[PDB]
RNA sequence: GGAGGUCAACAUCAAGAACUGUGGGCCUUUGCCUAUAGAACUUAUAACGAACAUGGUUCUUGCCUUUUACCAGAACCAUCCGGGUGUUGUCUCCAUAUUUUUU
C-alpha cells in the first residue's frame, strides 16, 4: 500500500497528500 | 562504417612509458608474458582492460569529457560496430604495453 | 522525430531582435505580462483593421 | 540453410563466405549437392553477428536464409536381426549400439590412453576389458576409432587369411570412414554405433570402396535405427519470486527439463541449470526476456556433447505430419527424418512424396520381400 | 503483435484494421548364419582368452596351443552340434 | 511472522537478526540448516 | 519495426518503405517448430527475416538490475540486510 | 461468453432461427460444429436440446420445420459431432412415436444415408446397439413395425438380421 | 584590480576518429617522411538542443469534379525557435656494532 498515506487502495505515485521524509464523485449521466 | 580505428600515425596515444625501451625488453624471453582476460558475459573484463590502456597513455584521442569524468566505460578495446551497437565484445583484441609490479 | 534530424545551421544566423535592438527605432523597458497581451492586442487589432 | 536471392550473383557471395571461414573459427560452412549453403554456428546471437558480417561488410549482396533447424545424427537400438551378404565380392557387417559410458568417454577424446588411439595395441586392449568388460578377441581387435562410433573386426578364421585382411586393410577403413561421414537416413553422421563386420588389385580396392558404404547401410538400416538430436544445456538467472513463470515456460519447450537449482547468497538472484533441445530453442532467450520483465537472462550452451532419441519411430508409413502446425511427439521422428530429405533433395520432386528411407533399396527384391513376409522390416 | 497476418497499414484500406483470432479456429538361413557365427566366435573367444594368457604373464609353442585348441574345440563343437 | 511484523517490528528484526546469525555463522545441523532455509525461502512470501 | 514492416503488440505503426512486395520456404521441406513470432524478427533482426533493409542492431542486453530500494519507515538504516536477500550459510 | 445457464437458450435460439428460412443451409451445421468442439457445456446444451426437440417440440411443427430438422440433426450425427448413442431416445413403436417423429425419423435418415453411404452406417448402427431401431429381444408386432418402416423409407438393407429374427420366431 | 550582466562585436562548432604550430630531410610551392609544443566546446545505444517545428523539388501512394488546402512514406536540399566555447570591447557595484654494506 501507499508509503505516506497509509491506506490500501492505491499506488506510492498517485498517493494525494504531500510526499513526507517518513470522497463524492459525479454518478455517470 | 566498420571500425573506429586510428589511420593516421601521427595521431597515436602517447605512451607515457617511451616505447622503444619496452621493445628492447623483449629481448629477455622471461620479460615478457602473455595473458587473456576471459570471464562471462557483462564482468567487466573489457573495462578492466581499458584501466590499464587509460593509464598507460598520454592523452587518447578517442577520450569525450563524459568518459573522463564517468558516466559513461570507454570500451577501447570493443572498436567495432557490432561491438558498440550491440554492446558486446564479439572478437578478441588486445594490447601490448609494459607494467611495473 | 528522432529518425529524421533537421540539423541547425551555425553560420551567420542574422537574429531578428538583435538586429532590430540596434536601430534608434526600437527602445526598451519591462512592464508586467498582462500589461503586455493586452498592448499586444491592441496592436494586432489595429494593424488588420 | 542461405541461398543468394539473384543467382548472378552467386560468385560474390562464394568467395565472401571464405572469408567468415577464416574470421569466425567456429563455423562450419559446406556447400550440399542442391547448391544451398549449410552453414553451421555456435548460437542464435552467432548467426546473427554472421549475417550481418555478411550482409553489410563482406559480401553487400542480399540472401534468403531459411528459418533455424539443427543437424541431426543417427544411431541404432537393439542388435541386428541378420547379417546379409551385399554384392554390386560379398561384404557383411553387423550392427550394435555401443555401450552407454563409452559415448560419454568418447565425446572428450580419453579411454580409460588418448588421440591417436591404437598406435599401441596392447595398452588399448588392457584397458577395454579392465574398465568396459569386453570380451578378450574384440579388445584384441579393433580396426579404428573414429570420431563417433567403433569399427571393430570380429572375424571368422578359416573363412578368410589374416594376410587377405590386412592387404585391403586401408581400403575397407576408408570405407567405413566414407560410411560414418553420411548416413543412410538423411545424408546425416551416424554417432555412436559399434560395427563388426563378419565375413567378406587397384580395381577390387575401387570396388570395395563404395560396397563398404552400402553394407554398413545395410547393416544400420537392420538394427533398428533411430534419429539423435542434440540437446543445449542452459544456465537461467532470474530474480526468486519469478521461479514459478521459468518453470512453466518450460513446459511449452517439449523436451526442457529442470535439473537443479541454486540460490545466490547474498542477492536477490537464483541460478537454474536445466536442458533444452536445440531445435525448441529459436525464440527461448527472448520469451524468457519479456515473460519476466527483464530480471531473467539465459545462456544457452553447448559443450557436454549430449544427444538424445527424437521421439517417434524413423520406419513408420502412418504417422502424419499436419502441414504448418507443429508434429505430435510420436510423428516426430518421422518428421524430421522426410524433412531432412526432401532439404537434401533426396526423396523427389513431390508434393509430400514418402520415399521412407527402406531397407529395399540397397539389398535385393526377393530378399526384402521375404523380410516383408516374416513382417519384420517395413 | 503483427504475427504475419494483417493488412501493411490501414490507409488505403478503408477499415480500422484491427485485427483478432478467432476463437472458431482453435480446434531363416540368415539367422542360421549369425548363430553359426556366434557359435563360431565364442569357440575363437576361447583361444584367443588362451593367447592373453599366455602372452600376458615362446611364440609358436603358443601358436601352436592356439590352433590345437582351435582343433580340440572344433572337434567338440563337431560332436555337440550332432 | 505477519503477525509479528504487523505489531512489534523491532523485537521481529531482531529475532531475524540473530536466526540469520545463527544461520550463517554457526557449526550446525543439517536438518536444522534445511528447516531454517525453509523460513527463510517462505519469508520470501510470509504466510501465502 | 519501421524498416522491417512489424508492429511489437504495444508501438507504432508505419508505412512499410518497401511497399512492392522458387521452392526454397516451401510447405513441405521446413520444419514446423516453434513459430517465428514479430519479437523474433525485432530482436535478432538479421536471423529470422530474409532481406533486412534499413535494419541496425539493438544492444543486447544490460546485465540483471538488483537494486533494493528502502523506502518504509526511513528508521530501517541505509546498510541493512533485505528480507529478499538469501543468506550466505557455512 | 454467454454464463453457462443460458447456453440451452442460446442452442434454441439458434435452431428455431434455422428453422424460419425456405430450406436448410450449411450456416447453422458449421455454426454449431464450432461451438461443440470448443468446450464440453455446448456440447452438453446440444445433447439436451436433442432431447427437448424430440420429445416436445416435435408436434408443433410442420413437415417443411421437420425437413430441416431432420437435415440438421443427420448432418451432426453424420460427422460424429453428437454420439450415437443420443439416438437411443427415440423408440418407434406404435404407442410412443407419433406422424411428426416418423416423418423427422425418415428425414435423418435420408441425410444419414447421403453421407455415410449405406455401409459406413450399417458399421455404425451394428455398433451402437439401438433396442429401439433394431429390437432382437422379441416382439413380432413391435419388429414387424420396425421392418415396415425401414423398407417404407428405402433402406432394405439395414433390415436383413431383423427380418431374419422375425421369421426364426415366426417359426417357433 | 575583483565579482557580476536575459549587454554587443568577431572567430568556431560534425570529421581518413577527424586539430593546430615548429624544426630537419626528399620532391619541386603543394605534398611525403621524421623529431617536437599545445588542443577550449561537441560526440559511441554517436552529437551543439536528454528539446524538436515548417517550407521546396522529384518519385511512390491515399481522399477523388479541378487548383490551392490536404493523407504518409522515401531521396536530395533549405528556412525558423534556440545552445556551447574562445578573444576584444562596454556597462554596473565594490575596492585603490656481534656474517652482505656503517664497527
Ligand atoms: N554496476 C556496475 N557495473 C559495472 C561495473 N563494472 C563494469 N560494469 C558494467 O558492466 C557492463 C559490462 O562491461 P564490459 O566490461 O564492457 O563487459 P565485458 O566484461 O567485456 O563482457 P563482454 O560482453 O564480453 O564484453 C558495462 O556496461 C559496465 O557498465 C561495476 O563495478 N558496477
Ligand atoms: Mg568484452
Ligand atoms: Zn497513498
Amino acid at each position: 500500500f501507499c508509503r505516506n498515506c497509509g491506506e490500501a487502495g492505491h499506488k506510492e505515485k498517485d498517493c494525494m497528500e504531500k510526499p513526507r521524509k517518513m470522497v463524492l464523485v459525479r454518478a455517470t449521466d | 562504417e566498420h571500425t573506429i580505428f586510428t589511420q593516421l600515425k601521427k595521431n597515436i596515444p602517447k605512451t607515457r612509458y617511451n616505447r622503444d625501451y619496452m621493445l628492447s625488453m623483449a629481448n629477455i624471453p622471461e620479460r615478457i608474458i602473455n595473458v587473456g582476460v576471459i570471464g562471462p558475459l557483462h564482468s567487466g573484463k573489457t573495462s578492466l582492460m581499458d584501466l590499464l590502456v587509460i593509464d598507460s597513455h598520454k592523452r587518447i584521442p578517442d577520450m569525450s569529457k563524459n568518459v573522463e569524468l564517468g558516466w559513461k566505460p570507454l570500451r577501447y578495446l570493443d572498436n567495432l560496430k557490432q561491438e558498440i551497437d550491440r554492446g558486446l565484445s564479439i572478437k578478441l583484441n588486445g594490447s601490448t604495453l609494459l607494467c611495473t609490479d | 522525430n528522432e529518425l529524421h534530424p533537421t540539423l541547425p545551421t551555425n553560420h551567420n544566423k542574422t537574429k531578428l531582435l538583435k538586429s532590430l535592438k540596434n536601430t534608434k527605432y526600437f527602445q526598451q523597458t519591462t512592464i508586467d505580462w498582462v500589461e503586455a497581451g493586452l498592448q499586444l492586442c491592441r496592436q494586432g487589432h489595429n494593424m488588420l483593421n | 540453410v542461405l541461398q543468394p536471392l539473384l543467382p548472378r550473383e552467386l560468385p560474390k557471395l562464394l568467395d565472401a563466405l571464405n572469408k567468415i571461414s577464416k574470421y569466425y573459427p567456429g563455423v562450419i560452412i559446406k556447400v550440399e549437392e542442391s547448391g544451398e549453403h549449410v552453414i553451421l554456428g555456435n548460437g542464435e546471437l552467432y548467426m546473427d553477428c554472421l549475417l550481418y558480417d555478411l550482409r553489410a561488410s563482406y559480401a553487400k549482396i542480399e540472401i534468403k536464409i531459411s528459418d533455424p533447424l539443427t543437424v541431426f545424427s543417427e544411431s541404432c537400438s537393439n542388435e541386428s536381426f541378420a547379417s546379409i551378404p551385399v554384392s554390386n565380392l560379398s561384404i557383411s557387417v553387423a550392427a550394435e549400439p555401443m555401450d552407454s559410458k563409452m559415448i560419454q568417454d568418447l565425446s572428450r577424446n580419453t579411454l580409460g590412453d588418448i588421440d591417436g588411439i591404437m598406435d599401441n595395441p596392447r595398452k588399448l586392449s588392457k584397458i577395454l576389458r579392465t574398465e568396459y568388460g569386453w570380451d578378450s578377441l574384440a579388445s584384441r581387435n579393433v580396426w579404428s576409432f573414429y570420431n563417433g562410433n567403433v569399427l571393430i573386426n570380429d572375424t571368422l578364421p578359416d573363412e578368410i587369411s589374416p594376410e587377405l585382411l590386412s592387404k585391403y586393410k586401408e581400403q575397407i577403413i576408408q570405407g567405413f570412414y566414407w560410411a560414418v561421414k553420411e548416413g543412410p537416413l538423411a545424408e546425416e553422421p551416424i554417432y555412436g554405433v559399434q560395427y563388426k563386420l563378419l565375413s567378406i588389385i587397384d580395381v577390387m580396392k575401387s570396388q570395395i570402396i563404395p560396397l563398404m558404404k552400402k553394407a554398413c547401410y545395410v547393416g544400420l538400416l537392420t538394427a533398428i535405427p533411430i534419429l539423435l538430436e542434440p540437446i543445449y544445456e542452459v544456465d537461467i538467472t532470474v530474480h526468486a519470486p519469478l521461479l514459478p513463470i521459468v518453470e512453466e515456460l518450460m513446459k511449452k519447450r517439449r523436451g526442457s527439463r529442470i535439473y537443479k537449482t541454486i540460490k545466490v547468497a547474498g542477492t536477490p538472484l537464483l541460478e537454474v541449470r536445466g536442458q533444452v533441445p536445440v531445435i525448441e530453442s529459436a525464440g527461448f532467450e527472448t520469451d524468457l526476456r519479456l515473460s519476466t520483465n527483464g530480471l531473467g537472462m539465459c545462456q544457452l550452451y553447448f559443450w557436454h556433447k549430449i544427444w538424445r532419441k527424437v521421439p517417434g519411430d524413423v520406419l513408420d508409413k502412418d504417422a502424419f505430419i499436419p502441414k504448418l502446425k507443429p508434429a505430435p511427439i510420436n510423428s516426430l521422428s518421422r518428421d524430421f527424418v522426410m524433412k531432412t530429405r526432401r532439404r537434401k533433395g533426396i526423396s523427389t520432386g513431390g508434393f509430400m512424396s514418402n520415399d521412407g528411407p527402406t531397407l529395399e533399396k540397397y539389398i535385393s527384391a526377393e530378399l526384402y520381400a521375404q523380410l516383408r513376409e516374416n513382417g519384420l522390416v517395413p | 503483435s503483427y504475427n504475419g497476418i494483417g493488412l501493411k497499414s490501414a490507409k488505403g484500406s478503408s477499415t480500422s484494421g484491427h485485427v483478432q483470432r478467432s476463437l472458431a479456429s482453435n480446434n531363416l538361413a540368415v539367422q542360421k548364419q549369425i548363430e553359426t557365427h556366434m557359435e563360431k566366435r565364442e569357440i575363437e573367444v576361447q583361444v584367443s582368452e588362451l593367447r592373453d594368457r599366455l602372452e600376458e604373464e615362446s611364440e609358436e609353442q603358443i601358436d601352436k596351443k592356439c590352433e590345437a585348441l582351435r582343433a580340440k574345440l572344433t572337434n567338440e563343437w563337431q560332436e555337440q552340434q550332432r | 511472522g505477519w503477525k509479528l511484523a504487523l505489531v512489534s517490528k523491532k523485537t521481529h528484526d531482531m529475532i531475524w537478526e540473530k536466526l540469520r546469525y545463527i544461520l550463517q555463522t554457526q557449526e550446525l545441523s543439517s536438518t536444522l540448516r534445511e528447516s531454517l532455509e525453509t523460513l527463510f525461502e517462505i519469508r520470501q512470501k510470509d504466510y501465502k | 519495426g519501421k524498416a522491417l514492416n512489424n508492429a511489437i503488440p504495444g508501438g507504432p505503426k508505419f508505412e512499410p518503405l518497401y511497399p512492392r512486395e522458387n521452392e526454397f520456404n516451401s510447405i513441405d521441406r521446413v520444419i514446423f517448430r516453434v513459430p517465428i513470432r514479430s519479437e523474433y524478427k525485432v530482436a535478432f533482426p538479421h536471423l529470422y527475416n530474409s532481406r533486412p533493409r534499413s535494419v541496425r542492431i539493438p544492444w543486447y542486453n544490460n546485465p540483471v538490475s538488483c537494486i533494493i530500494q528502502n523506502d518504509e519507515e526511513y528508521d530501517t538504516p541505509a546498510l541493512f540486510f533485505d528480507p529478499s536477500l538469501n543468506p550466505i550459510p557455512h | 461468453k454467454i454464463a453457462n445457464n443460458l447456453k440451452k437458450s442460446v442452442v434454441d435460439i439458434i435452431i428455431k432461427s434455422s428453422l424460419q428460412e425456405s430450406t436448410f443451409s450449411k450456416f447453422y451445421s458449421i455454426l454449431s460444429e464450432r461451438m461443440i468442439t470448443f468446450h464440453r457445456s455446448w456440447q452438453t446444451a446440444y445433447n439436451e436440446t436433442f432431447e427437448q426437440n424430440y420429445t416436445q417440440d416435435i408436434e408443433d411443427y410442420e413437415t417443411d420445420q421437420l425437413r430441416i430438422l431432420g437435415k440438421f440433426w443427420g448432418h451432426l450425427i453424420s460427422y460424429e459431432f453428437l454420439p450415437m448413442d443420443c439416438l437411443k431416445i427415440i423408440k418407434l413403436t406404435e404407442e410412443e412415436s407419433c406422424p411428426q417423429g416418423r416423418i423427422f425419423i425418415k428425414f435423418l435418415f435420408q441425410e444419414l444415408v447421403n453421407e455415410l453411404g449405406l455401409d459406413e452406417l450399417q458399421l455404425r448402427l451394428n455398433s451402437s446397439k439401438l433396442d429401439g431401431m433394431f429390437p432382437l429381444e422379441g416382439d413380432a408386432e413391435h419388429i414387424r413395425y420396425s421392418i415396415n418402416f425401414f423398407t417404407a423409407i428405402g433402406l432394405g438393407l439395414l433390415t436383413e438380421d431383423m427380418r431374419s429374427r422375425l421369421t426364426i420366431i415366426q417359426e417357433v
